[PDB]
């Protein structure tokens, strides 16, 4: 047997879907989502980790001279100049007045604990959101995961599902992503090959661990003072250093939907946007035949209660008259009121009781119980309470029906002066017949 | 390593607002943000005893 719903994509809300056939007693499905991911389709462009400058002795020369090198390095620069007189520790240490040179050399590589903490620089093009919902059925309660999109096919027990397309195609990330170690940044990196000292991204490579790295941090190489033996440089800071301050927040602290941003396998789960729709496929061998069904007559409701609180607070009351225990399965036929428990045992005597929850004043939801419906109408009130722990379960909508005491008033406006608007053109009609002819 | 935890802060409860009262021993930080359709971020260091909605 097949079967299409569409639910919504809040997480702890548990959905009824209702299965009507001919030859089988009516029945009720509990689907309710526990958690929902969204990991982005990575790739690599850069990593980036916080520089070491390695200045080794200088080389002085006593008598002679010596030149440059013109090594290959990243930042690499060393230039030569001309007589200095050392003065080490005691006395002179060339021992001459000038011809004595000092060659000096400086360059850049990556860190030493570069493979441990290392800012990553994503892309987010696409993304395949997975979910973990359970399968709530007669004696049967499973829970599968599938990755959402319309082709992935789980099996439940002795039946399958499968989950269609999510309805939007939205994202927190944008298509630039900065992870540092439990924080990705929605900040537009600048790119490979153009780095810019001071901001982040000063010194970049292509992936953990490689050759060809690439550093612009503006080393500049001066000239010794006097006579100390000292190699002196000036250099803009660590960009990453300042990024670990300068960080203003996470995105876990400004993502729009109320998303929590974990960060390993780079993920976005338990967004709320949207809606899923699924697809049934129970067989046969899971429903029960009319006749083996308790038979249920003349139905009856009458509402006691009816706050307008998030959670089931409402209480209604039905008599009937049965033949045979049994157990029924009762739905609602409006998006008004959602009835709790969905799985009533009915027994001789003809009261139940259930739990619903509105929105709204007045609502007119319809309740079956085993091929048998009925009517409800319920005078509701207000809560109290101004700030709730808990989220929502009803469905947000605000309309009385036809028939509210709110409603009422509007009927003895509407039929007061529109049937005195119409008498008021039953005078000119007789008029404009009669004389018009005589 | 190891980092104390803030005082629970007291809350009392209007029609669409919360007024929340603070109560900090050192430099600690604050964040809110709306989890709907758009968020509203707010970030402050707060250092003394003030009361914010
Ligand atoms: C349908 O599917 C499930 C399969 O697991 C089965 O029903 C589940 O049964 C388990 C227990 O066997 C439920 O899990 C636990 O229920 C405890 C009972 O709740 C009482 O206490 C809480 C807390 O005060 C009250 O709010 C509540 O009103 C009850 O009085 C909980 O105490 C457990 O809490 C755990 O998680 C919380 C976080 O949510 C932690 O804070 C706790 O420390 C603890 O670790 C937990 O919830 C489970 O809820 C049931 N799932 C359902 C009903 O969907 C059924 O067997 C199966 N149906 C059939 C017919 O077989």
């Amino acid at each position: 047997y097949e079967h299409t719903a569409t639910i919504p994509n809040v997480v702890g809300f548990p959905y009824k879907a209702h299965i009507e056939r001919n030859g089988f007693s009516p029945m009720t499905l509990q689907l309710e989502v526990l958690g929902t991911s969204l990991e982005p389709t990575l790739n690599l462009e850069y990593i980036t980790c916080e520089y070491k400058t390695v200045v080794p002795s200088p080389y002085i020369k006593c008598c002679g001279t010596s030149e440059c090198r013109s090594m290959e390095r990243p930042d690499y620069q060393c230039q030569v100049y001309t007589g200095v007189y050392p003065f080490m520790w005691g006395g002179a240490y060339c021992f001459c007045d000038t011809e004595n040179t000092q060659l000096s050399e400086a360059y850049v590589d990556r860190s030493d604990v570069c493979k441990h903490d290392h800012a990553a620089a994503y892309k987010a093009h696409t993304a395949a959101m997975k979910a973990t919902i359970r399968i709530s059925y007669g004696n049967l309660n499973q829970t599968t995961t599938a990755f959402v999109n319309g082709e992935h096919t789980v099996t439940v027990g002795g039946s399958r599902f499968t989950f269609g397309p999510i309805s939007t195609a939205w994202t927190p990330f944008d298509n630039k992503i900065v992870v540092y170690k439990n924080d990705v940044y929605n900040q537009d990196f600048p790119p490979y090959g153009s780095g810019q000292p001071g901001r982040f991204g000063d010194i970049q490579s292509r992936t953990v661990e490689s050759k060809d790295l690439y550093a612009n941090t503006a080393l500049k190489l001066s000239r010794p003072s006097s006579g100390t033996v000292h190699v002196p440089y000036t250099q803009t800071p660590s960009s990453f250093k300042y990024w670990i301050k300068e960080r203003g927040t996470s995105l876990n602290d400004k993502a729009p939907f109320g998303c929590v941003i974990k960060t390993n396998p780079v993920r976005a789960e338990n967004c709320a946007v949207g809606n899923i729709p699924v697809s049934m496929d129970i067989p046969d061998t899971a429903f029960t035949r009319v006749i083996d069904a308790p038979a249920v007559t003349n139905l009856e409701c009458q509402v006691a209660v009816c706050t307008h609180s998030s959670d089931f607070g409402g209480i209604a009351t039905l008599t009937f008259k049965t033949d045979k225990p049994g157990k029924c399965a009762v739905h609602s036929h409006s998006n008004v009121a959602t009835i709790q428990e969905a799985a009533v045992d009915i027994k001789t005597d003809g009261k139940i009781t259930l739990h619903f929850s509105t929105a709204s004043a007045s609502p007119a939801f319809k309740v079956s119980v085993c091929s048998a419906k009925t009517t409800c109408m319920a005078a509701c009130e207000p809560p109290k309470d101004h700030i709730v722990p808990y989220g929502a379960s009803h469905n947000n909508q605000v309309f009385p029906d036809m028939s509210g005491t709110a409603m009422t008033w509007v009927q003895r406006v509407a039929g007061g002066l529109g049937g005195l608007t119409l008498a008021a053109v039953a005078v000119l009609i007789l008029v404009t017949c009669v004389t018009m002819r005589r | 390593c190891r980092v104390p935890v803030a005082r629970a802060p007291g809350v009392t409860y209007g029609k669409r607002e919360l007024t929340v009262k603070l109560h900090p021993d050192h430099p600690t930080l604050l964040t809110y943000r709306s989890l709907g359709a758009d968020p509203r971020p707010y970030e402050e260091w707060i250092d003394r005893y003030v009361e914010r909605t």
